[PDB]
RNA sequence: GGUGGAGGUCCGUAGCGGUCCUGACGUGCGAAUCGGUCGUCCGACCUGGGUAUAGGGGCGAAAGACUAAUCGAACCAUCU
RNA sequence: AACUUUGAAGGCCGAAGUGGAGAAGGGUUCCAUGUGAACAGCAGUUGAACAUGGGUCAGUCGGUCCUGAGAGAUGGGCGAGCGCCGUUCCGAAGGGACGGGCGAUGGCCUCCGUUGCCCUCAGCCGAUCGAAAGGGAGUCGGGUUCAGAUCCCCGAAUCCG
RNA sequence: AGUUCUCUUUUCUUUGUGAAGGGCAGGGCGCCCUGGAAUGGGUUCGCCCCGAGAGAGGGGCCCGUGCCUUGGAAAGCGUCGCGGUUCCGGCGGCGUCCGGUGAGCUCUCGCUGGCCCUUGAAAAUCCGGGGGAGAGGGUGUAAAUCUCGCGCCGGGCCGUACCCAUAUCCGCAGCAGGUCUCCAAGGUGAACAGCCUCUGGCAUGUUGGAACAAUGUAGGUAAGGGAAGUCGGCAAGCCGGAUCCGUAACUUCGGGAUAAGGAUUGGCUCUAAGGGCUGGCAGCCGACUUAGAACUGGUGCGGACCAGGGGAAUCCGACUGUUUAAUUAAAACAAAGCAUCGCGAAGGCCCGCGGCGGGUGUUGACGCGAUGUGAUUUCUGCCCAGUGCUCUGAAUGUCAAA
RNA sequence: UUAGUGACGCGCAUGAAUGGAUGAACGAGAUUCCCACUGUCCCUACCUACUAUCCAGCGAAACCACAGCCAAGGGAACGGGCUUGGCGGAAUCAGCGGGGAAAGAAGACCCUGUUGAGCUUGACUCUAGUCUGGCACGGUGAAGAGACGUUUUUUCACUGACCCGGUGAGGCGGGGGGGCGAGCCGGGCUCUCGCUUCUGGCGCCAAGCGCCCGGCCGGCCGGGCGCGACCCGCUCCGGGG
RNA sequence: CCAAGCGUUCAUAGCGACGUCGCUUUUUGAUCCUUCGAUGUCGGCUCUUCCUAUCAUUGUGAAGCAGAAUUCACCAAGCGUUGGAUUGUUCACCCACUAAUAGGGAACGUGAGCUGGGUUUAGACCGUCGUGAGACAGGUUAGUUUUACCCUACUGAUGAU
């Protein structure tokens, strides 16, 4: 059953801190748990271990990342500039 | 009067850092022969929290060139890392995020972080989480380059510093409401004796140039001179100006 | 409809504190205690020892509070 | 003899105890016997008082060692100066070694040791201090005293060198 | 051993095995091999797992504090009976037995999860591995070598008594104060609550006797009325557990909420449902629950104890937290949130008599340093004259030493 | 109903992060009303425990000029004392709070003092720090602008004082030697490079070649040296200056 | 006290101008004599007593006293003079009953009698003021109320010549 309208997980803070921030914090703490695939081995593990580091439970591997994503579009845009300036360095 | 709580600060005592559990501090390689001439591989062998600080350390693994042992070396981890991963330092490394190349090399618009301020210091610049610094342009003739720091400065720095390529992991960590004093009280309770802060209308005018009255208020204006001494220089230091910044 | 068991979440014990009776006591049991009634009780929580900061100095979630019954500048000896 | 002791009643603390043990602190208050002057806000034949004598036994229980927050020498710097700063920082900071070569000495003089010199090899890079709750090998059962016992005795083990 | 007027095959007490070694249960495995899985399957309270190898077979390993065994019955204990110096580790007889059960409590071992802008010591010390410099003997009385089984010697120094707290410590004292810990029985009960009790302990807290005036201190009860008392419902009082039902405004949709408001509750005798083991059935074991019904008492039944009064509003502060030890707990402080300010290291801010001195800083703008406001929501108007801060400067008044 | 709530607003003296308006939840925060409840009250009564009480034992302290019955008078303008009257009778017990302008503490209020101390500033006099100029450490070479081969100054350089960073001060500068390319008519040169990028392996303590030496009997055993690993150099290498 | 007037007439039933003479100390002033080695500072609650400048009640005189109701005056303080909402309040105002709802003193009676609402320490908020520290007979909230066993007095209790 739906227990809540629109809470969701921020609703273990009750009736504290006002909606708005509420309403904020709630998509960062949804993303901060999700388990993302992992790139390396295919298994939905990928988990965050403290702030900015994952690690997949299968495969064992640890990634540098965003603070509450595996990785954020700041980071996935510049990796696409880098390989773009590598080439152009030796065309 | 008495001394005012920020010139206590610079006393150390209290107020020093807490470093207890510190994994060490996070560098770039002493610059060597490999990486003056062509390049050196290392492999990340883990990616580490380290205690009152947002951006993540790698452990990144060399071999001495000299000698028959590994080196062990702590990164700013640069997001996309993994353990595992070869990382290259050098002259002649190849532009993938985490390598370290000096910036002489890296074409126009680069994106680096833990850049060299000073040739051969190992790294001091954009550091922190999710920054970075970009290359602007080169002179070889005067053999420098232009970088365009975090804070929007533009520095000319030697063509010889190195950095690593892409941005610092964890980004984006100030997006978060603390929403706690309690979640802020264990932020520093990390990083130094600096929370929770008492304003300083709060106080008796024995303390602070701004306490007491029969009202909560200054009384005087809060922009202070440069040149003020220490335990007058309160307020809004040297402002240019104050209020809204409406407008670029 | 179940399962699950988050929370500076609620009632409430130990613990920690100390609202009111402006109760007791007020040459006291006590140079601050006693009783009922109360606040909180997973956290910014309580606590032992180790160590650090020393007097115009320290330390203060800020009351000029605390700094050995002493604090709007400790105590000791001297100046005297 | 209201108060000490033994016996019998009636009660209370009610396993977060008025129970059995420790740490810090005390320092003989512990145990036996004696006194009942002073003290124990009445008394006392009693006491943690007074007096005379005893009592604390370990490779294994702790300290001892390690390092923690930190404290703190030398080098160096400062300082009129007692000195202070400083802890790897302006330092020729190792007194060690497998092995090899030379001699000198020994003894179960066979050949092995020792000792002195030379060759060779050596990051640690910080003296020293810092915890009877942190780390830290290895001891348990039965008996035994007025008072001591994982310590004494009987037995059965174990660590280290 | 106790009770036995009557009843009670009854009530109470007690009914061992150490360290180390071996063996075996049991628990755990992100260990191996066969094999190839969708009609997907396996599986937990939850999860969670699989072509990067699931199910199913067969194995390997770790901990075994559990049971047996050597210890070890010789000891200890229970009990009956004899001895002696009788202050003997005195001597004998018998016994030290068999099952069950649990979300029970305490400790511990393990598996799996959640929280972090918190990631939760170091070193001594010990061990394995990789490498192959070397060494050992020439068929033997074989040698170097051995982390194997026995055997031999030793382990020095210091502490150790007792109290550990309504009388051994600190408060001038045997002071109702303060002072760090471990163990933790039966009943009721949700309970380490309160109430009674066993083990253990105590003698009422630095005195006794006789009275039972006033006034007190601490407890109670009051007809009728019900805040008329008072600055003010201060104080007391009402409520209170649990089951079933029911529940508004407002709301940041989380709450408000035990809202509010009702009914029920004893004892006794039954009924129904909820399981395991063995060999849609049969037999044997069971542990507490829930629900319903009859009968029943002077309507008493959460019978003591434990245990929220409620509602409608206004002001302030968002909340949780903190504060004047000893007259102020608050609207004051803090807070998240918001907004300004300085700084790219020869730096910002600060310490210091002094330096190649020190803190932030094991730091680097998503940082550090300095202020104000104070959650959320909506908004934050006009004024640069004053006072501050700041920016440009030989264009250019004043302006020290040299 | 000087209280509360809702409205009104020319508001002595409301008002926008000296934040304005609000608002769910929360409060040992302030206030008003209502239900319930009641000894708060009308209007008090009774009961219990410990006291007080009396006794045996034991036993302080505060305080005290002398003391201690009133009326009026006058008086330092409120007498226990004095004057004039009233009157006065041992020693004591339980209570009580009228008085002793009761006790307590050289009044905290107020003023004075040529007594202070905490704090403030546009008070007076200074001061650490800080910004600024000059002198010294303090050098070398070029130009430009001046003045009379010397000297003032501006710019650009240098390095050696001085400073900064890094390292276990580990390959720096120059040249040689070798490789791919270019292009002048096989050789010279513009001029470049210095052997590692697929995999979460391994990587030291020299192989090899050349030259000498020794020991035992050309064969056995053991040494040394050179290349391998280019040569020469004056600051370790960089950054400032 | 005088008496111009008011009272249809009529100065004095009841009033009373312009003037003038007193009393009192339940008002506030003025002064600064006592008290600063301290006389506890408002109000309420409680409790006793006293004054009369009499509201009621007893006995009376006079009216513009027919009755009823009322008004003025005399002897007069014996006995009474209440319950409440708002306010800390004294004061004030209103509700209700009543014969009446009079006015005052006692160190502005009464804090080792209470209470502590206000005032009037230290915390804190707002407004005005001040550059500021801070100020405000301006608002607001929280803020320790000690001692009797002595003498007298008084209340009762033995008792004394
Ligand atoms: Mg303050
Ligand atoms: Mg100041
Ligand atoms: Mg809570
Ligand atoms: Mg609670
Ligand atoms: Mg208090
Ligand atoms: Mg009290
Ligand atoms: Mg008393
Ligand atoms: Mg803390
Ligand atoms: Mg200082
Ligand atoms: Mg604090
Ligand atoms: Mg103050
Ligand atoms: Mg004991
Ligand atoms: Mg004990
Ligand atoms: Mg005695
Ligand atoms: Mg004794
Ligand atoms: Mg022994
Ligand atoms: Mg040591
Ligand atoms: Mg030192
Ligand atoms: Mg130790
Ligand atoms: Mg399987
Ligand atoms: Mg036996
Ligand atoms: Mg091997
Ligand atoms: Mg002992
Ligand atoms: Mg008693
Ligand atoms: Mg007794
Ligand atoms: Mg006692
Ligand atoms: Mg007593
Ligand atoms: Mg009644
Ligand atoms: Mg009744
Ligand atoms: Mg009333
Ligand atoms: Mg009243
Ligand atoms: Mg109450
Ligand atoms: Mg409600
Ligand atoms: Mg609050
Ligand atoms: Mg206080
Ligand atoms: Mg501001
Ligand atoms: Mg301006
Ligand atoms: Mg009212
Ligand atoms: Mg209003
Ligand atoms: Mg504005
Ligand atoms: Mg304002
Ligand atoms: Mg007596
Ligand atoms: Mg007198
Ligand atoms: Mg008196
Ligand atoms: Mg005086
Ligand atoms: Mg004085
Ligand atoms: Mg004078
Ligand atoms: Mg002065
Ligand atoms: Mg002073
Ligand atoms: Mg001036
Ligand atoms: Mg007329
Ligand atoms: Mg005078
Ligand atoms: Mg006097
Ligand atoms: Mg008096
Ligand atoms: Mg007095
Ligand atoms: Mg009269
Ligand atoms: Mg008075
Ligand atoms: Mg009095
Ligand atoms: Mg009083
Ligand atoms: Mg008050
Ligand atoms: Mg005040
Ligand atoms: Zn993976």
């Amino acid at each position: 059953a739906k227990r809540t309208k629109k809470v969701g997980i921020v609703g273990k803070y009750g009736t504290r801190y006002g909606a708005s921030l509420r309403k904020m914090v709630k998509k960062i703490e949804i993303s901060q748990h999700a388990k993302y695939t992992c790139s390396f081995c295919g298994k939905t593990k990928m988990k965050r271990r403290a702030v900015g580091i994952w690690h997949c439970g299968s495969c064992m591997k640890t990634v540098a990342g965003g603070a509450w994503t595996y990785n954020t579009t700041s980071a996935v845009t510049v990796k696409s500039a880098i390989r773009r300036l590598k080439e152009l360095k030796d065309q | 009067g008495r001394v005012i709580r920020g010139q206590r600060k610079g006393a150390g005592s209290v107020f020093r850092a807490h470093v207890k559990h510190r994994k060490g501090a996070a560098r770039l390689r002493a610059v060597d022969f490999a990486e003056r001439h062509g390049y050196i591989k290392g492999i990340v062998k883990d990616i580490i929290h380290d205690p009152g600080r947002g951006a993540p350390l790698a452990k990144v693994v060399f071999r001495d060139p000299y000698r028959f042992k590994k080196r062990t070396e702590l990164f700013i981890a640069a997001e996309g890392i993994h353990t595992g991963q070869f990382v290259y330092c050098g002259k002649k490394a190849q532009l993938n995020i985490g390598n370290v190349l000096p910036v002489g090399t890296m074409p126009e618009g680069t994106i680096v972080c833990c850049l060299e301020e000073k040739p051969g210091d190992r790294g001091k610049l954009a550091r922190a989480s999710g920054n970075y610094a970009t290359v602007i342009s080169h002179n070889p003739e005067t053999k420098k380059t232009r970088v365009k720091l975090p804070s929007g400065s533009k520095k000319v720095i030697s063509s010889a510093n190195r950095a690593v390529v892409g941005v610092v992991a964890g980004g984006g960590r100030i997006d978060k409401p603390i929403l706690k004093a309690g979640r802020a009280y264990h932020k520093y309770k990390a990083k130094r004796n600096c929370w929770p802060r008492v304003r300083g209308v709060a106080m008796n005018p024995v303390e602070h140039p701004f306490g007491g009255g029969n009202h909560q208020h200054i009384g005087k204006p809060s922009t202070i001179r440069r040149d003020a001494p220490a335990g007058r220089k309160v307020g809004l230091i040297a402002a240019r100006r104050t209020g809204r910044l409406r407008g670029t």
